[PDB]
This record gives C-alpha cells, sequence and structure tokens, in this order.
C-alpha cells in the first residue's frame, strides 16, 4: 500500500460546489470527469494498484511497482514536479481536506479489514504455491489452463461477495485487478458472483490436480467456513492428498482429522473451517460436487437442499470421457440455461472444429446460418393478415421441381415470399412429393403451387397487384414449360401474373422457366447476410399443405437451412427472396 | 506563483501575440496551472446538472452526425454505417414490441 | 513511513492535471453549441484558458517524449490525447469565435464548429510497412483502431521497430480526433456490434454451453469500447435549481420564478405504419407505447417552454443554441430518427422505461425475465431431480397454427425467448443510452508500443558500454559457424524435451499485448498465443501449424549463413510469418541443443519485449541470448552485463545474423 498513503495536494479548482465532486487519491474535481470512463477508469486503478500485493503483480513487473499502470520518464517527473496550482481558497481549503482524507480514510478502513486480510492471504498465497506448481513446499512454472482459472474465479468472487459485503464494489475492483482482467464489463463479474455453476473438464486434463490446492488454499486462509465435497465411489485419494499437502506446507499440529471424514484446520482461534466430506452419505458454502453424471437417487436430495441456502456456491466439476460426452445428467442441462454450464471442450460442436481450438489444447497432454438467427426467426413471426400496410404489393415465387418419386430427392419445394418493410417474408412453403406413375406430374406439382397461392390471396385479400413465378427448369426445361403453363391456365380462375422467362444460350425463345446458374453464389451469399441480422422472417399465418401431418413449416424449413456450409425448399426460398432483370407477362 | 488570468488582461490581442509575449517567453517559470471556467449562465439555467449538460451535449452530437450525411462524396462510409445502424435500430425496437404484442 | 515516493506525488499532480483538462475540453463541448452573443462574452476566458493549455503542453513536452520512447503507459497516453485534443478544440472554438462578429452569422458559426459542412476528418492511413511486403489499411472507425492494434500486435515479429512507430504515431494521429473527446465518441465512429479484444477474453473465460466461442462472437455488442455511462435527469430540473443559482439579483430571481409559474400554467402519427401485428381494436402495445412517448413529448415542450419563458424572464433574449437554431432541420424527422436523437429535457432511461411500461404489462415469462438466476436454478432442480373450399380450409389451418404457434410460444423455447428478449433489450439500450468512451483503445495502444518501443531501446541501448564484437561482418566467421552447425546437426532432439521447446516457441511467436504468461496467475503460452491468434481473424488452416510446427538432418538448420533473420526472398503476410516461425523454431531448437551438448552456462532465450523499467529509468537487461526481431541485427548476446544488472562498462556484447555464430561466441566468451 503506496498510494492510499498520498497528502493533500492542494489543487484549488473554479468548478462550483454544487458541481465538484472527490475522487480518492486525488482532490476534488468537476463532476464531468466522474462520467467519463478515460479518466475515472485511470484514477481508479493507479489507486487499487497499492492494495494488490507484491506477489500478484506478474513474473516480470518492474522493480517496485505495476510498471505497466504507474510509470513516469525521468524526465517528466521531474518536469512535473515544477507544475503548482492555485493551491487554496481559504475559506474553502478546510472542507475539501476533509472530504478527500475521509475518503482516504474509507480506503485506508477498507485496507484493514480482517476479512480483507484472509482474501489477501488466500489469493496471494495461491499465487506463490502456484510458482513451484503446488509441489510440498513447506512455504518451469505452473501455469493454469482456463478452466483451472474460472474455477478459481468462481470461487473467489463468490466467497469475496459473502465474506466482505460491505466492500462490494472496492473488492470487485480488487479482484479485477488481481486476475489481472480490468476493464471487464460489470456483468461478467456479476455471473462470477451466481451459485451453482456446472464444470465438464475431460479426463487427464487436471480437475484434482488443481481441487485439493484450491480445497487446501481455501481452508487454510479464510477462516470458519466449512467446505462440502461429495463423490459417489467411497474421495479417499483427494482427501489424503488435501491431508498431505496441507501438513506440508503448513503446520501438521494445526491439521485434524478421522479417515474419510472430517478434515479441520486449526487456528490461534477457535475458527477451525472443516472439509466435511458428504460422499458416504448445515452451512457448507462450497459443496464442491466432485462427479455429477452417476449420482444415485437419495443422494441428490442434499444438493437440492442446499440450494435452498444462500451462501453455498455447489460447483458441479465432473469428468467427461467424449466416449460417453452427450452425459444423461448434465449436458442435457445447455439446453435450458443461461450462464450455467461451461463445457471443457477441444471437438466443438462440429465433426471437426478442432483446428478452431487447436492452439488451446494442454500442452501437457501431448454453421454458416448463426443458432441466434435460427432461434430469432423462429421465435419471432409477425402477423401478416394484420399488418398488410406493411407489404409489398408484388409476390414472389419459386418452384425448384423434381420429377421423381419413391426417393427422399424428390421433393419439390415451394416458396411464395415478398417485402415486409424492407426485409423479406415467406407467405408460403411446399415440399411436395409426386404420387409414383402419375400421368400428369406437372400438372399435380402445378395444383400444388396453384393451392398455396391461393391461400395466400385470400388471406390477404386486395394486397398484391402482382405474383412473378420462376419455375426452376435445370432438370427438365419442358416439364419446366409444363408446370407454367398450368399454373398459368389454372390461375386463369385482380393481381397480374408473370412468369420469369429465359433465353437459352442459342435461343431466341423466351421460355417461361428459370435457369439456376450464376446467380446460385449471389442468391446465397445476400440470404446468409440477410438471415443472420433478423431481415428474414416467416408470417404467422404462413401456408404449407404438404409440411401439415408432422412437423412445423418453419422448423422444417430451418432443418434445411441448417445445413448450409434434400435442399429443394431451402433453394426455393433463397431464389423467391433472390428475385424479389425484369421478369414479364 | 502569480496566476495566468491576473497577469493579461486587455483587448482582442490575437492569442499568438499572446503566446509570444507572455508564455513563450524563456525568462517566464510556468507556474500558475489554475485554469479558468467557461460555461455561461444562459447555460446553467436550463441544463443545471452535470447530467442534463451531458445529456444536451450528447443530443446535439447525435443531430450533429445525421445533419452532415444527409462535393458528390455519396459514398462516406460513416454515413452508410449510420444509415445501417438507422435501420437496423428501427426493425429490432418494431420486432421488440411486436413480439409482446404476440406473447399475450 | 512518511516520505512517499516521488514518482507518487507526480503521478497524484498528473491525475489532477488530467481532470483539469477533462474539465476544460468539457466547457470545449459546451462552447461548441452555445450561441455566439455568449461565445463572445466568454471569449476571455476561452482565450485564457487556450493560453493555458498551450503553457501546460510545453512544461510536459519534453516529458511525455521521452516517455512515449520509453515505456509508455495508459496514464500518459491518456494526458497526451487529452491535451492534445483540448489544444486542438481550443484553437479551434477561439478562431470560429473571432470569425464570428466578422459575419454575425449564427447558422454559419454553427456549420463551423459542430462541423457540419467538414469533409469527414475520420479517415486516415496507416502503410503498416512489414518485411516481406507493406500492407497498408484504412482506420475510419474506433473498432478500426483496435483491430489495426491487434493485428500488429499478432505480426509483431515481421514488422521492424521504426515501421511500427510509425504506423503507431499515424493512429496516435487518428485517435487525437476519435478518442480526444473522450466523452461524447460521436456515432459516426462507433460498431458495438463488432467485439472488441476484451469481449473475446471474457467469453472464453465465463460460461460456454457448447457453443464454440466462434458462435458467440455474432450477438454481442461488446459494451467496452463504447461505455453507456447511465445519464439520469429529474423532471422539474430547473425549478429545482432556479431559486438557488448564482450571481442572480434576489428581485430578478423572484420575478423569474414568477415567470416560471405562470408558464407552467416526437412523430407519432407515424407510428401506424410500423408493423403492427396482434388485434388491431383495443388496448395494444404500439398504442400503449405512442401514448408514452405522447406524454415524454408534452413533458420536454413543457420543460422547452418553460426555459424559454425563464431566459426571457432572467436575461431578456431568447438565446439560440445548437437544437434551438437548427429547430428547422429538427422537429421534422421521422420516429425513428426522433428517438435515436433527441429528448433534451428527458434521458435516453426515459425512454427505455416509456418503451417498457408499455411492453411489460399485466401479463410464467415474466418470472424468467425478472430473474433468470431462479430459472436456471429450477432448470438445475429439475435436472437433478431427474376456391371456396381452398379459403375454408385455408382459414381452419391458419387457426390451428396460430394456435399451435402461440403453445410453442406458452409452453416450450423460453429459453429462446428470453435470451432474445434479453438480447433485443441489449441492443436498444446500447442505442438509445449516451456512448461516452471505452478505456480499451488507449490500454491496447500503450501495451503495443511498449514492446515495440522496447525492441526500439535495446537495439539503441545495447549499442556500446563495452565490447561489440559483430559477426554480421564476416572476417573468417564462416569457418566457425559451419563448424558449431555441424556440431549440432549431429544430435537428436531428445523428445523428452518438447515439452519445454513447445512452450519457448510460443513464448516467442507471442505478442506484446497479450500477456496471460506473466500474470502471476500465469497460462500456459498454448492460451497467450490462442488470444493473440484468434482475435485477429487466422485461417483455420494456419492456427494448426503454429500448434504442430514442433512435432518433428534438417528442419532445424533452415537458415543460410549469413541470412538468419532475412526475408529478401519471400513477400506476403503469412508465407513472411512462416519463415519467421522456421526461424524462431531453428533458434530455440539449436539454443536447447547447445546445451544439451555443452555445459558451458545457461542461455535461456530472452526477449527484449521483457524487462519492464523500475521506478526510474533502469532496465536491467539480465544475461542471455536474445531475438530482438531486427532483420540488421538480430541475434544479440550478452554474455556478462554487470553486478547490477544494467547494461555497463563490463557488459560485453556479441551481436551476430548468424545463430550458431552467436552460439559459438557464447561458448568462446564463456
Ligand atoms: N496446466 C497444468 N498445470 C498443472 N498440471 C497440469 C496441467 N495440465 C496438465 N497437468 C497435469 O495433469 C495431471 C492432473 O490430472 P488429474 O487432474 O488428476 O486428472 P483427472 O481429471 O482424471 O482427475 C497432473 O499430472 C498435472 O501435472
Ligand atoms: F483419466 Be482417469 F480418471 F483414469
Ligand atoms: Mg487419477
Ligand atoms: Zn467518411
Ligand atoms: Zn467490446
Amino acid at each position: 500500500g503506496d498510494a492510499l498513503r498520498v497528502p493533500f495536494l492542494d489543487f484549488a479548482t473554479a468548478t462550483p460546489k454544487r458541481h465538484q465532486t472527490v475522487v480518492p487519491g486525488v482532490g476534488t474535481l468537476h463532476d464531468c470527469c466522474e462520467h467519463s470512463p478515460l479518466f475515472s477508469a485511470v484514477a481508479r486503478r493507479l489507486l487499487f494498484n497499492s492494495l494488490v500485493p507484491a506477489q500478484l503483480k506478474g513474473r516480470d513487473f518492474g522493480g517496485d511497482h505495476t510498471a505497466k499502470l504507474e510509470f513516469l520518464a525521468p524526465e517528466l517527473v521531474r518536469a512535473v514536479a515544477r507544475l503548482r496550482f492555485k493551491e487554496c481558497a481559504p475559506a474553502d481549503v478546510v472542507p475539501q481536506r476533509n472530504a478527500y482524507y475521509s475518503v482516504l480514510n474509507t480506503f485506508q478502513a477498507l485496507h484493514r479489514s480482517e476479512a480483507f486480510r484472509q482474501l489477501v492471504h488466500f489469493v496471494r498465497d495461491f499465487a506463490q504455491l502456484l510458482k513451484t506448481s503446488f509441489r510440498a513446499s513447506s512455504l518451469t512454472y505452473g501455469t493454469l489452463e482456463l478452466f483451472q482459472k474460472m474455477i478459481l474465479m468462481h470461487a473467489t468472487y463468490f466467497l469475496a461477495a459473502v465474506l466482505l459485503g460491505d466492500h462490494a464494489e472496492q473488492v470487485n475492483t480488487f479482484l479485477r485487478l488481481v486476475f489481472e482482467i480490468p476493464l471487464f464489463s460489470d456483468a461478467a463479474v456479476r455471473h462470477f458472483r451466481q451459485r451453482a455453476t456446472v464444470f465438464l473438464v475431460p479426463r487427464r486434463h487436471g480437475k484434482t490436480w488443481f481441487l485439493v490446492p484450491l480445497i487446501a488454499l481455501s481452508l487454510a486462509s479464510f477462516r470458519g467456513i466449512k467446505i462440502g465435497y461429495t463423490a459417489h465411489i467411497r474421495t479417499e485419494p483427494v482427501f489424503e492428498e488435501i491431508d498431505a499437502c496441507l501438513r506440508g506446507w503448513f503446520g501438521s499440529a494445526r491439521v485434524d482429522h478421522v479417515k474419510g471424514e472430517t478434515i479441520s484446520f486449526s487456528f490461534p482461534d477457535g475458527s477451525r473451517s472443516t472439509i466435511v466430506f458428504a460422499s458416504s452419505h448445515q452451512d457448507f458454502n462450497l459443496l464442491f460436487v466432485d462427479e455429477a453424471n452417476f449420482i444415485r437417487p437419495d443422494a441428490v436430495q442434499t444438493i437440492m437442499g442446499f440450494l435452498n441456502q444462500a451462501n453455498c456456491k455447489i460447483i458441479f466439476v465432473s469428468s467427461t470421457n467424449t466416449g460417453k460426452a452427450s452425459t444423461s445428467f448434465l449436458y442435457n442441462l445447455r439446453g435450458a440455461a443461461d450462464e450455467l454450464l461451461n463445457v471443457v471442450t477441444y471437438i466443438c460442436d462440429d465433426h471437426m472444429p478442432r483446428v478452431v481450438t487447436h492452439t488451446n489444447a494442454t500442452a501437457c497432454s501431448c454453421p454458416v446460418l448463426t443458432k441466434s438467427a435460427g432461434e430469432r426467426f423462429l421465435l419471432y413471426r409477425p402477423s401478416t393478415t394484420t399488418n398488410s400496410g406493411l407489404m409489398a404489393p408484388d409476390l414472389y415465387v419459386y418452384v425448384d421441381p423434381a420429377f421423381t418419386a419413391n426417393t427422399r430427392a424428390s421433393g419439390t419445394g415451394v416458396a411464395v415470399v415478398g417485402r415486409y418493410r424492407d426485409d423479406y417474408i415467406i407467405f408460403a412453403l411446399e415440399h411436395f412429393f409426386l404420387r409414383a406413375l402419375t400421368g400428369s406430374a406437372p400438372a399435380d406439382i402445378a395444383r400444388c403451387v396453384v393451392h398455396s397461392l391461393t391461400q395466400v390471396l385470400a388471406l390477404h385479400p386486395g394486397a398484391f397487384r402482382g405474383v412473378r413465378v420462376a419455375v426452376e427448369g435445370n432438370s427438365s426445361q419442358d416439364s419446366a414449360v409444363a408446370i407454367a403453363t398450368h399454373v398459368h391456365t389454372e390461375m386463369h380462375r385482380g393481381p397480374e401474373l408473370l412468369f420469369y422467362h429465359c433465353e437459352p444460350p442459342g435461343s431466341a425463345v423466351l421460355y417461361p422457366f428459370f435457369l439456376l446458374n450464376k446467380q446460385k453464389t449471389p442468391a446465397f451469399e445476400h440470404f446468409i447476410k440477410k438471415f443472420n441480422s433478423g431481415g428474414v422472417m416467416a408470417s404467422q399465418e404462413i401456408v404449407s399443405a404438404t409440411v401439415r401431418l408432422q412437423t412445423d413449416p418453419v422448423e422444417y424449413l430451418l432443418e434445411q437451412l441448417n445445413n448450409l456450409t434434400s435442399d429443394d425448399l431451402m433453394v426455393a426460398v433463397i431464389m423467391a427472396i433472390y428475385l424479389a432483370g425484369p421478369p414479364h407477362t | 506563483l502569480r496566476d495566468t488570468i491576473p497577469d493579461c488582461a486587455l483587448r482582442s490581442q490575437t492569442l499568438e501575440s499572446l503566446d509570444a509575449r507572455y508564455v513563450s517567453r524563456d525568462g517566464a517559470h510556468d507556474a500558475a496551472v489554475w485554469f479558468e471556467d467557461m460555461t455561461p449562465a444562459e447555460l446553467e439555467v436550463v441544463f443545471p446538472t452535470t447530467d442534463a449538460k451531458l445529456n444536451y451535449l450528447s443530443r446535439t452530437q447525435r443531430l450533429a452526425s445525421l445533419l452532415t450525411y444527409a462535393t458528390p462524396d455519396t459514398a462516406c462510409v460513416h454515413g452508410e454505417l449510420l444509415a445501417r445502424k438507422r435501420e437496423r435500430f428501427a426493425a429490432v425496437i418494431n420486432r421488440f414490441l411486436d413480439l409482446h404484442q404476440i406473447l399475450r | 513511513a512518511a516520505p512517499v515516493s516521488e514518482p507518487t506525488v507526480a503521478r497524484q499532480k498528473l491525475l489532477a492535471l488530467l481532470g483539469q483538462v477533462q474539465t476544460y475540453v468539457f466547457q470545449i463541448e459546451l462552447l461548441r453549441r452555445c450561441d455566439p452573443h455568449i461565445g463572445r462574452g466568454k471569449l476571455p476566458q476561452l482565450k485564457l484558458n487556450a493560453l493555458q493549455v498551450r503553457a501546460l503542453r510545453r512544461r510536459l513536452r519534453p516529458g511525455l517524449e521521452a516517455q512515449a520512447g520509453a515505456f509508455l503507459t495508459p496514464l500518459s497516453v491518456t494526458l497526451e490525447l487529452l491535451l492534445e485534443y483540448a489544444w486542438r478544440e481550443g484553437e479551434r472554438l477561439l478562431g470560429s469565435l473571432e470569425t464570428f462578429a466578422t459575419a454575425g452569422d449564427v447558422a454559419a458559426f454553427f456549420t463551423e464548429t459542430m462541423g457540419l459542412a467538414r469533409p469527414c476528418p475520420y479517415h486516415q492511413r496507416v502503410r503498416l510497412d512489414t518485411y516481406g511486403g507493406t500492407v497498408h489499411m484504412e482506420l475510419c472507425f474506433l473498432h478500426d483502431v483496435e483491430n489495426f492494434l491487434k493485428q500488429l500486435n499478432y505480426c509483431h515479429l515481421i514488422t521492424p521497430s521504426r515501421g511500427a512507430t510509425a504506423a503507431l504515431e499515424r493512429v496516435r494521429e487518428f485517435m487525437v480526433g476519435a478518442v480526444g473527446s473522450g466523452l461524447i465518441v460521436p456515432p459516426e465512429l462507433s460498431d458495438p456490434s463488432h467485439p472488441c479484444a476484451v469481449c473475446f477474453e471474457e467469453l472464453c473465460v465465463t460460461a460456454n454451453q457448447g457453443a464454440t466461442i466462434a458462435s458467440r462472437l455474432a450477438d454481442r455488442i461488446c459494451n467496452h469500447v463504447t461505455q453507456q455511462a447511465q445519464v439520469r435527469l429529474d423532471a422539474n430540473e430547473l425549478r429545482r435549481y432556479l431559486p438557488h443559482a448564482a450571481g442572480l439579483s434576489d428581485a430578478d430571481r423572484a420575478r423569474a420564478l414568477s415567470v416560471l409559474d405562470h408558464a407552467l400554467a416526437y412523430a407519432i402519427s407515424e407510428l401506424q405504419f410500423w408493423l403492427a401485428s396482434g388485434d388491431r381494436a383495443g388496448q395494444t402495445t404500439m398504442d400503449a407505447f405512442a401514448s408514452n412517448l405522447t406524454a415524454l413529448a408534452r413533458r420536454e415542450l413543457q420543460q422547452e417552454t418553460a426555459a424559454v419563458a425563464v431566459e426571457l424572464a432572467l436575461f431578456g433574449r431568447r438565446a439560440e443554441h445548437f437544437d434551438r437554431a437548427f429547430g428547422s432541420h429538427l422537429a421534422a424527422l421521422d420516429m425513428v430518427d426522433a428517438l435515436i436523437i433527441g429528448g433534451q429535457a428527458t434521458s435516453p432511461d426515459d425512454q427505455i422505461e416509456a418503451l417498457i411500461r408499455a411492453c411489460y404489462d399485466h401479463h410464467p415469462l415474466l418470472r424468467r425475465l425478472v430473474s433468470p438466476e431462479q430459472c436456471d436454478e429450477e432448470a438445475l432442480r429439475r435436472v437433478l431431480a431427474r376456391w371456396g373450399d381452398i379459403a375454408t380450409q385455408a382459414a381452419a389451418d391458419v387457426r390451428e397454427r396460430r394456435r399451435l404457434y402461440a403453445d410453442r410460444l406458452t409452453k416450450r423455447s423460453l429459453a429462446s425467448l428470453g435470451r432474445c428478449v434479453r438480447e433485443q433489450r441489449g441492443e436498444l439500450e446500447k442505442m438509445l443510452r449516451v456512448s461516452v468512451h471505452g478505456e480499451v483503445l488507449p490500454a491496447t495502444f500503450a501495451a503495443v508500443a511498449n514492446g515495440f518501443a522496447a525492441r526500439a531501446r535495446f537495439c539503441a541501448l545495447t549499442a556500446g558500454a563495452g565490447t561489440v564484437i559483430d559477426n554480421r561482418s564476416a572476417p573468417g566467421v564462416f569457418d566457425a559457424h559451419r563448424f558449431m552447425r555441424a556440431s549440432l546437426l549431429r544430435h537428436q532432439v531428445d523428445p523428452a524435451l518438447l515439452p519445454s521447446i513447445t512452450h519457448r516457441f510460443f513464448e516467442l511467436v507471442n505478442g506484446p499485448l497479450f500477456d496471460h504468461s506473466t500474470h502471476s496467475f500465469a497460462q500456459p503460452p498454448n492460451t497467450a498465443l490462442y488470444y493473440s491468434v484468434e482475435n485477429v481473424g487466422l485461417l483455420p488452416h494456419l492456427k494448426e501449424e503454429l500448434a504442430r510446427f514442433i512435432m518433428g538432418g534438417a528442419d532445424w538448420a533452415v537458415s543460410e549463413f549469413q541470412r538468419f533473420y532475412c526475408f529478401d526472398g519471400i513477400s506476403g503476410i503469412t508465407p513472411t510469418q512462416r519463415a519467421a516461425w522456421r526461424y524462431i523454431r531453428e533458434l530455440i531448437i539449436a539454443t536447447t541443443l547447445f546445451a544439451s551438448v555443452y555445459r558451458c552456462g545457461e542461455l535461456e532465450l530472452r526477449r527484449p519485449d521483457c524487462s519492464r523499467p523500475t521506478s526510474e529509468g533502469r532496465y536491467r537487461y539480465p544475461p542471455g541470448v536474445y531475438l530482438t526481431y531486427d532483420s540488421d541485427c538480430p541475434l544479440v548476446a550478452i554474455v556478462e552485463s554487470a553486478p547490477d544488472g544494467c547494461i555497463g562498462p563490463r557488459s560485453v556484447v556479441v551481436y551476430d545474423r548468424d545463430v550458431f555464430s552467436i552460439l559459438y561466441s557464447v561458448l568462446q566468451h564463456l
């Protein structure tokens, strides 16, 4: 502690008292200096940089300071020591001095809190024991893995808020500094304060190499705080290891334990914190559940009951194998949860994103559309029948035909879309399967699309001046033309009907089909960008005759879309939207 | 330790002349780091709080950053960013209202 | 215990001076919107303050100049930015107020100061100028400066010193104009959808329910380079503050309060064009939002009328600020353009509350919204415990599919619904609330300039002080280099040592920004490099060639005789990095083999980016063979420096371009 013992620095100023504020360490400044995080986060860190002990600055930090926060050049300090302010207002000097010294006295009183001395004796002792990689030293390095630091943060930010409640902001900032993670949004640090967090480490990555030092140092540093612990197969190795390390780097006269049961660490007082083991089956404050994929009933009840307490943080650190990665007890929890469980995985969701997290693997052991956009897409649907004023007066329909039956890729995709504000909305979807050996496949497909259109038209009467129809002809030009002809004729029983036309290479003829080639990549590229930013949605009253006996049409479309890296519906939807050169009558 | 405001007090004397005559002189000592108070009184009767003053200072900034992007640069990628941000916020607020209209 | 180290008092004085300068640059950003007839009244104060800043950045100019060349610090960077921007804006505002009273025009003065006709001064070029080609980008936004700084930290092992200092100066010259205000961060340069370097560091660390981190950096608003500052403003603000105004005669104050009491006695019409689903007739949420916005408009207009009346009473002149002199361009904006900017008498928090008091009303889902902690708690509890016919059929299926859709929205998908509603609320708050600034840009700028200036300072500081026996000029150094090469190309790598080479390799390929290995809670160089490599989006076909670059009589003799750190032949940013990795792996394996064959001494293969300065101007470069990343003098071996550590009269060093020449000269001198 050096920056807390600084004199007044008279430092007169012109701002009225109705505005000025008192920042610690420095004198009284105008109120704007408390709103700008450019100066606030500097005048707040150069002070808390003194509470941080000398064993938590780093490996190479400077001689006797955190040289990357408090370093003035040997010429700037000599040029600054010759700066002098107004120094005074005789009627106003005493109140400002009183306020500054009162804030600094609040800080100094925070420095002397026994509960803060315990937190220091914890974090400093941890960063010191870690220098030897947690050997049996009585008290080439022992770097922590990522999750082996997340567990420490989850324990320390909790025990800080529990043991030191009257210093929430100051201890929050002190821990932000001591973990060397400043300028962290308070939402994350608040998330660290939560209880009942779940970990999932692969075996042989190190979970017991780090727990028993965490347990030992959360015992010996803090006072009067118990520590729960439970496992299925009767914890004996971890218990004996805790005994060993505690008797090693502390007086063995202090530790007292009965095999497979309570371990207790002595103190000058009668604090006597305990590690009572719940493996063999009050206030615990840790309850380190060491295995959470193998529990037997009537043992989950103690864990469900300790959740009713306000001081326990049940840490579900449990190993995985990747041969049973989808644990019947935890990996399902990731479905309905929010910042609860954090997996430690190096082969992520897909079969091989391993190259991404490859450098992240331990050295000792040697999706085009975003999910959020998909969830937002299916989750929110606009009601088109009641917001018709937001729609453009043109419908665009794309038909991606397959002219076979009794195959899984024999489905015909149909999409009916339009503009909604400046976005795109789907009015209808079909995934249509020819009846085998019909004599009229084009008319069957045409009847399908006409039925879809009609329903869309009836749901929004008078909304549309034009419907523009594209029939993909890649499969068969003649068959595509036949579909257009039947659509043309059937629709003849208001909105004008126009077909996209194509002049095939070497031809002068304009056929009512669409040839998908060079425009595919631009269409897909635009769709992906629009979809991901929330610009493509489905009508709340979306129409589908063919997706009405097994699955929700929007849900079904999204399953096809999530294959981007049977595609008839995806292609029809993406192309109908791309359409929304001139097509004609 | 004589202050700069009780050092020079006279007619316009364009700023560089003052710099030349008073502070750039090497024979000076350069004490008196006391600033002055430049915010007027007609701006405190209507915005009588650093919070209200900051809110007004931000409102006028958000307006100026709209007037400049509304000779034919015509792209000014800041302008395209400011149009994309507005067209995103419009859709986002509309869907935030519509979703809670639907939740009932 | 009485005397405190003089650097501490100097730092406190600098903090006070930074606060004063920030206050001054706030008064400046106020007088840029005030009526010119009042700027002319505050002209002497502004001139005095401009003189003060001028005389101030001359007592600190040599100091800050020496500081920039030796271990920059966030305090010094912020002070430099604020001093320079305050000087700039002081001179500009004084010039624009003295231009006024020659034209007598207010609209012209406002188009000048607030910059309504300036040609977009937020463009800049860098010209990184690495080896193997000079890649140049263009800083436009703030996240672009952040991306460039991370890119420089990543490709730090190729760019030379002076090129990096030039690029960093051309970046600081843009930060002076962007981060110079430090208080309002104009919206022309801010894209919160782009996550900065700390969003990744706090997404790796927080919970990740599956959801590979690359899939979470798309929804984040990043909340760090532009904060929110949560401004709050009372309803009867001026009436609370008019009785106790400063420098007002009691009679004038009384009649002003009388005029106030007497005078106290948006584009809502464009809401129907918004896509409003649900029932059309009845109490809906769009009508509630319209009523809330109408109430807020009433409050703001009432406050404005009261302010005009009280100004007519006190001073007698209806002042013309930037919201009353440009009221023509205002009051004509659409609903969204009035929501984004507006409310000089309300606060963006009042708009948020006026929207949310309309959304959340009279309703399961609200319980999950108000307290997600209890929601995850009950989730964990549950887990532990366990043509005519066409029209009619269209109506019927749309009925039975709206029913099913509502049933899903009430029963399932509640995780997705909660997440989406929270994210929409965040995207609203980040847009409305007043973005002030962030503390990420000066931090990263200092962290990168520190490493580069440290490399330059070591290159310049080991110049003399003793014998400087150089091996870049080769009299016969071939004879002693090829011998050592053949003597080290003979032994095996002894894979029992690979867990040390794989660490002392990533400890050199890393950058100076992401320490993550000297935190005293150090993480291995694996993650310390995974940060500096994944942040700057790297091709996955290159990320595996970092990890698997040591698993494998060649491949540790890839250097030529004299050209070890020389990329004369190759060009690009990926192949230059590959050759750099080859040369660094070669140096590491050569050092390891030299230790495993000869027992002369230790080398420890240190880097100049370390050795932070002490309380004053002391560096104490320890003995060892450094890398120095300098194609003009790559290898510098300090065989023995001094009893204290600093490079003194007995600090004989050995320059060399040739790794094996260094490994032989070390043995000869030790
Ligand atoms: N980052 C690391 N720091 C320290 N030890 C590590 C690290 N990574 C791996 N280890 C080693 O891994 C082992 C830890 O295994 P352990 O946690 O007992 O496995 P399990 O998860 O199956 O219980 C120890 O030998 C330890 O030295
Ligand atoms: F990796 Be183990 F628990 F055998
Ligand atoms: Mg084991
Ligand atoms: Zn521009
Ligand atoms: Zn960010």
